């Protein structure tokens, strides 16, 4: 059902190279797995543990302890938009108000055609600079609710 | 004010900055003094001749405690036999409010590999690790850069500057949760495990990464260390005249002027950092409340304003100085909606080992959305006191319950009136049953 | 089964007080004298009557978080619904 | 060594921690997370006691009697109000979430938790919002899984795993929603899973073979066998 690839494989047991332990590779090999296919399907957990060495409820424990390691199917783009509490002085309901108007879901939601997925995400480390957002890789900051349409479509 | 100098006396961490907030790479950062200070640390200085040297300059820890760096050195063991000592930079940095790490990884990160490479000459520690959040995609890059220009320079691998000392660092970047910046959890994540952390005794010190000796410090500490060996001890106490010795990088954040981080010496009061360099609140907007240290700590009034920014000194006035990088909430601002979201996020960064915080923040965050409806009951408040009481110090297992409920006494205790407010239900949590006449409770 | 030895009961109540679902209870009907004392022990189809008796809305199973049929998880009275430990919500 | 415990002098072993040692004396704490077998963590939070620095301390500290070694001239208090109440309060927190179950419960009448509910003196609910649930997962033919009684108190995990070495039961997720359980459906491989069943004291895993023919506890006739 699942096989990892070759170059998936080879990035793990070069990660077990760096650590006393090889359990210590864990959180970059689901890292691993989940930039090669978008989250970490069902199969990878016992794949992982498999390399490692580890048991897959250490793995699965690890996989559902971190927020930010996706259990279920994700949209291409992730965005994730700050929650936080300098966020919410400086008004991070209103984009999360636009968000949610323009892909027509709920925080936690993917679009009917698998383009985005909108999560919440806790302080994103730029409060002076806030609202702050996350598509997939970049950040966004100085956010306003007019830009949100403009700033998604860069994103196809 | 527009008008800072930095100059490397008064402003040792931030004085070769570029205009362009472009990364200072490492023939830029060599130009300005760049590895003199680890070059006299590992040609002229015995490893615990830089421990002592770093615990008389009196450096505390920056990640908010305010634990003596040397102290923390100092506990390493003696014994030879334990020599896979590993050194720790807590580059996780999740707290609200806080973003101070993000700049000195981003365009200073030699000035990090400089202070890991010295600090790991001092602890003898063989490896070490930059535990670094996963949001900060351009500090992993910087430093992964930066690693690699540091090995390939010689200032990083086998035989660092002709010493024999062998030192190889490495940056292992997380997976998005909280409590992985706890130091004991720091060290859970670090080996693959769930970050749960660790009860304390033993502390890292002497049974930390793997059971080896263990050193966590955060990344302005590591920073701060370059600067004390280039320059001495007494350079870094006669550049404030306070208990807390040497500069620290504060600022205030949230519906300000000039939102920002500037580098200043302890003493410096929140006023003047509020009015000079973030410049007061914006236009039509009243100064309510502050937090001077981040997500974790109790809120202060106008009247602390005046206060310096000390540990002691905002420790005497019921908070704690924290990180440092103290948030304006104006007039315009619901408290109850504050506290609501901060414990909200308080409770589900909760790792669940311990029940004090693991079920009892999501009951204060139920109360907090009931008061924040106006669907509170009487009990609320008195229930929010008895849980702020009782998540206190020694109470949970580890300090991010502590932390947690600190605003949401302080806010309890200052704005009481809009937690007052709140409630407009008369309390019930029982419906009828037909047949049974209920116990009324006088 | 369920059965009840009526020529031993002295009709105390205790039961009915104790019932957590309020299955057993104690009705106004006194009418039970018998020829033979093997026909006062009462079996469970001579004691399940076809309606709530004094306690007409009560059901413990809308409130248990056992599911049964007709009651998932989560449907019961004051519970939230399931959420799955590999949720994309932090 | 040598403790006073509300006043009264006890001699207790130095190299045993606080908790162990009261409850060998007949002193009653309630406690969760700790087993005589698998050692002391501090998980659960309910073991709470008063420490005081020296016979002329008022004040005292809440410390935790299973992380704290029970060494000479040790002072603490296990009636004293602030600890009460403590313990009253982690009792109650636990009891936020948790299923109104106890008459369809195999632990009923055997329950750990419904003994330290009763002991800390806790019966009046004042939290009137939801409770969280969770799916159950199937065991196999021997234990029943009901992951809505849990008070994540990390027992099974503790034992199934660092004690009997097994490998596929684990704790899953973050905050309040922790899971104890399989990564998937399918029957527990260790030889020695039967013993969930008295290491939980909730009604978390419990026997299967007797849930077929349950009676509780008070209604069994006992025999010491082999
Ligand atoms: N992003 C950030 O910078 C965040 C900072 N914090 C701050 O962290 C602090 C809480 O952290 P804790 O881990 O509870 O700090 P702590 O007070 O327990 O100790 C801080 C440091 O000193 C060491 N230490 C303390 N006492 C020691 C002893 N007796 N022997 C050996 N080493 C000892 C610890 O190992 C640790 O490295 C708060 O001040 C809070 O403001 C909290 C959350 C996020
Ligand atoms: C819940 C919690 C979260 C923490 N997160 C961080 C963090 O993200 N970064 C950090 O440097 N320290 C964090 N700390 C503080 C560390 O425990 C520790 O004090 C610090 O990382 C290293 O000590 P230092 O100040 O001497 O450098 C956290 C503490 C707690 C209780
Ligand atoms: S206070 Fe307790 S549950 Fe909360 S993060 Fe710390 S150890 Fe985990
Ligand atoms: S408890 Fe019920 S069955 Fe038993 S004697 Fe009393 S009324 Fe009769
Ligand atoms: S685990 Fe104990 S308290 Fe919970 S429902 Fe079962 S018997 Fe009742
Ligand atoms: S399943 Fe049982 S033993 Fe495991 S944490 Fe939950 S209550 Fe404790
Ligand atoms: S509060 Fe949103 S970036 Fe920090
Ligand atoms: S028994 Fe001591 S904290 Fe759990």
């Amino acid at each position: 059902a699942f096989e990892l690839s070759a170059a998936e494989r080879e990035a793990i047991e070069h990660e077990m190279h760096h650590y006393e332990d090889p359990r210590a590779a864990s959180i970059e090999a689901l890292k691993i797995v989940q930039k090669q296919r978008g989250w970490v399907p069902d199969g990878a957990i016992h794949a992982i543990a498999d390399v490692l060495g580890i048991p897959a409820s250490d793995v699965e424990g690890v996989a559902t302890f971190y927020s930010q390691i996706f259990r279920q199917p994700v949209g291409r783009h992730v965005i994730r938009y700050c929650d936080s509490v300098v966020c919410h002085i400086n008004g991070y309901q209103g984009i999360q108000a636009a968000l949610e108007k323009k892909l027509n879901i709920k925080p936690g939601q993917t679009t009917f055609d698998g383009r985005f997925t909108l999560l919440p995400t806790c302080c994103l480390g730029n409060c002076d600079k806030g609202p702050n957002m996350m598509i997939d890789e970049d950040t966004h900051a100085h956010l306003t609710p007019e830009a949100i349409p403009e700033l998604l479509e860069r994103y196809k | 004010m527009k008008n800072i100098i930095r100059t490397p006396e008064t402003h040792p961490l931030t004085w070769r900055l570029r205009d362009d907030k472009q990364p200072v790479w490492l023939d830029e950062y060599r130009s300005k003094n760049g590895y003199e200070g680890a070059r006299k640390a590992l040609t002229g200085l015995s490893p615990d001749e830089i421990v002592n040297q770093v615990k008389d300059a009196g450096l505390k820890g920056r990640g908010g405690a305010g634990f003596s760096t040397g102290l923390k050195w100092s506990l390493m063991p003696k014994d030879e036999s334990m020599n896979i000592r590993y050194l720790l930079c807590n580059a996780d940095e999740m707290e609200p409010g806080t973003y101070k790490d993000r700049l000195l990884m981003e365009q200073l990160p030699h000035l990090l590999v400089e202070g890991m490479l010295i600090s790991a000459f001092a602890l003898k520690a063989y490896r070490g690790y930059i535990f670094l959040r996963g949001e900060y995609i351009e500090a992993a890059v910087n430093l992964r850069r930066a690693i690699a220009e540091a090995t390939e320079a010689g200032l990083l691998g086998k035989n660092i500057m002709g010493t024999g000392f062998d030192f190889e660092l490495f940056v292992h970047t997380g997976a998005g949760r909280y409590i992985c910046g706890e130091e004991t959890a720091l060290i859970n994540s670090l080996e693959g495990r769930r970050a749960n952390p660790r009860s304390k005794p033993p502390f890292p010190a002497t049974s930390g990464a793997w059971g080896k000796p263990t050193c966590v410090n955060n990344v302005e500490t590591l920073c701060n260390v370059p600067a004390i060996l280039a320059n001495g001890v007494e350079w870094y106490q006669n550049i404030s005249k306070s208990k807390d010795a040497g500069t620290k990088l504060m600022g205030f954040s949230g519906r300000v002027k000039n939102p920002g981080l500037w580098e200043l010496p302890f003493g410096t009061t929140a006023r003047e950092i509020l009015e000079d360099y973030a410049g007061g609140m914006r236009d039509g907007l009243k100064f309510k409340a502050w937090q001077p240290g981040g997500a974790g700590t109790d809120f202060l009034t106008e009247a602390h304003l005046d206060l310096p920014m000390e540990f002691e000194s905002i420790g005497k006035a019921g908070s704690r100085l924290g990180t440092a990088l103290a948030m304006a909430v104006d007039h315009e601002i619901n408290m109850v909606s504050l506290v609501r979201n901060l414990e909200e996020f308080f409770a589900r960064e909760s790792c669940g080992w311990c029940t004090p915080c693991r079920d009892g923040l999501p009951w204060s965050v139920k109360i907090l959305r009931a008061l924040e409806r106006g669907e509170g009951q009487p009990g609320d408040i008195e229930t929010l006191e008895q849980l702020c009481r009782f998540l206190g110090p020694g109470k949970t297992f580890c300090a991010h319950a502590p932390g947690a409920v600190e605003p949401l006494q302080s806010a309890i205790k200052y704005f009481r009136e809009e937690f007052e407010a709140g409630i407009k239900q008369p309390f019930s949590n029982t419906h009828l049953i037909n047949g049974i006449q209920p116990n009324l409770l006088k | 089964f369920f059965r009840i030895n009526f020529s031993r009961c002295i009709f105390c109540g205790l039961c009915e007080e104790a019932c957590p679902t309020t299955a057993i209870q104690l009705t106004p009907d006194f009418e039970m004298g018998e020829y033979k004392r093997q026909d006062l022990v009462y079996e469970k189809e001579d004691l399940l009557i076809s309606g709530p008796g004094k306690y007409p809305e009560y059901n413990f199973y809308r409130m248990a978080g056992m599911a049964i049929d007709g009651k998932d998880k989560g449907e019961a009275e004051n519970e939230a619904k399931p959420i799955d430990v590999k949720s994309l919500l932090p | 060594a040598t403790i006073h415990v509300d006043g009264k002098e006890y001699e207790v072993n130095g190299a045993d921690n606080l908790l162990e040692a009261c409850l060998s004396l007949g002193l009653d704490i309630p406690y969760f997370c700790w087993h005589p077998a698998l050692g002391s963590v501090g998980a659960c939070r309910q073991c709470a006691v008063k420490q005081y620095q020296n016979a002329e301390d008022t004040r005292g500290r809440l410390v935790m009697s299973c992380m704290t070694p029970a060494s000479d001239g040790t002072f603490i208090s296990i009636d004293d109000e602030e600890a009460k109440q403590f313990r009253e309060s982690v009792v109650e927190w636990l009891m936020t979430n948790h299923p109104h179950d106890c008459p369809v419960c195999e632990e009923g009448g055997n329950c750990h938790l419904q003994d330290m509910t009763v002991m800390t003196g806790h019966s009046f609910r004042r939290y009137r919002f939801t409770k969280r649930t969770h799916r159950n997962q199937d065991l196999g033919p021997f234990i029943s899984h009901e992951m809505n009684r849990c008070i994540a108190c990390y027992r099974c995990v503790r034992y199934y795993k660092d004690y009997a070495g097994g490998t596929d039961l684990g704790v899953y997720g973050a905050h309040d929603n922790v899971y104890f359980g399989r990564p998937e459906d399918g029957t527990l491989e260790s030889e020695f899973s039967g013993n969930l069943v008295e290491i939980c004291p909730t009604g978390v895993f419990t026997d299967k073979t007797h849930s077929e023919r349950y009676n509780r506890k008070w209604d069994m006739q006992f025999a010491p066998s082999i």
